[PDB]
């Protein structure tokens, strides 16, 4: 079977510049479990990402957290790049930043 | 309000060379509490929360006894599959596993699962009663057989009815901090303008545990689902959840709606305005 | 904590 992903791209808190938060892409609804998953700065690829352990849903789907430290500025732009067998090109996620 | 114990187990087969990855983890309601990942350096079941690190050495020595061995009959499952689907060794496969116990307010035993995929599709699952398995094709069917005559049904039921409850008690007691403890959901309305005409009101519930929470719009008192749209819920990053929920208005008119929270956390539910 | 053995397919 293949899933396409659901992909949200949020903080953790209510953004505020030069306050130290947390860069979430939350990926779910997904088979098989092979993805590729990158937050992105500007454009440009975040090194530091770390992600959740691999669980699933009572339907069987996958689902990941990926998440960095950041300090959100009113010029820099974030997003969320994901590559799966399912999508032709890779999706790109922007964060909006409406909470 | 109930609580669960569930492990989760997801093995995939790499063709080119060595054993399948594997991963387990172990959830006590919506707080993960252990992992493990063939792929990692430890090769040990490792803590994912404070208060199952209380646990001394000879947990974390059986648990990971338990967990190694767990991850052996999936890469023998993976196998037996492709023999049974006449499958090629040049593909890979997923196999996922489900097990565990739900006990109620009153921390006695409510439900048990023990459930199977191969490819994402049902394959077996231990039925509600805890004596008799639906198999959803004829792969399926050859294994109800075999774990009928090995008496399969009454060993889980054993485990999920008395063993499991019983680590899911000791969890909750040990982590009663956190585990008993509700976070009840922050509230608030934000308002976005996209003309002259057409308003969308957005209700938050941020910081919120446990997971399961209902959000509600409604027009003069009564419920509306037309023009509106609810997120997944999803995790914060911290043990809390998030979720929005969203109505499109005539500008002018935002104040006839209202955005309702039920949460187990919330004595009464709440009621946002804009 | 996980059940002593589990059933091969």
């Amino acid at each position: 079977i293949q899933r396409t992903p659901k992909i949200q791209v949020y903080s953790r808190h209510p953004a505020e510049n030069g306050k130290s938060n947390f860069l979430n892409c939350y990926v779910s609804g997904f088979h098989p479990s092979d993805i590729e998953v990158d937050l992105l700065k500007n454009g440009e690829r975040i090194e530091k990402v770390e992600h959740s352990d691999l669980s699933f849903s009572k339907d069987w789907s996958f689902y990941l957290l990926y998440y960095t430290e950041f300090t959100p500025t009113e010029k820099d732009e974030y997003a969320c790049r994901v590559n799966h067998v399912t999508l032709s090109q890779p999706k790109i996620v922007k964060w909006d930043r409406d909470m | 309000g109930s609580h669960s114990m569930r492990y989760f187990f997801t093995s995939v087969s790499r063709p080119g060379r060595g054993e399948p990855r594997f991963i387990a983890v172990g959830y006590v309601d919506d707080t993960q509490f252990v992992r493990f990942d063939s792929d990692a350096a430890s090769q040990r079941m490792e803590p994912r929360a404070p208060w199952i690190e209380q646990e001394g050495p000879e947990y974390w020595d059986g648990e990971t006894r338990k967990v190694k061995a767990h991850s052996q009959t999936h890469r023998v499952d993976l196998g037996t599959l492709r023999g049974y689907y006449n499958q090629s060794e040049a593909g890979s496969h997923t196999v996922q596993r489900m097990y565990g116990c739900d006990v109620g307010s009153d921390w006695r035993f409510l439900r048990g699962y023990h459930q199977y995929a191969y490819d994402g599709k049902d394959y077996i699952a231990l039925k509600e009663d805890l004596r008799s398995w639906t198999a959803a094709d004829m792969a399926a069917q050859t294994t109800k057989h075999k774990w009928e005559a090995a008496h399969v049904a009454e060993q889980l039921r054993a485990y999920l009815e008395g063993t499991c409850v019983e680590w899911l008690r000791r969890y909750l007691e040990n982590g009663k901090e956190t585990l008993q403890r509700t976070d009840a959901p922050k509230t608030h309305m934000t308002h976005h303008a996209v003309s002259d005409h057409e308003a969308t009101l957005r209700c938050w519930a941020l910081s919120f545990y446990p997971a399961e929470i209902t959000l509600t719009w409604q027009r003069d008192g009564e419920d509306q689902t037309q023009d509106t749209e609810l997120v997944e819920t999803r995790p914060a990053g911290d043990g809390t959840f998030q979720k929005w929920a969203a109505v499109v208005v005539p500008s002018g008119q935002e104040q006839r709606y209202t955005c309702h929270v039920q949460h187990e956390g919330l004595p009464k539910p709440l009621t946002l305005r804009w | 904590g996980l059940k002593e053995g589990i059933p091969a397919l």
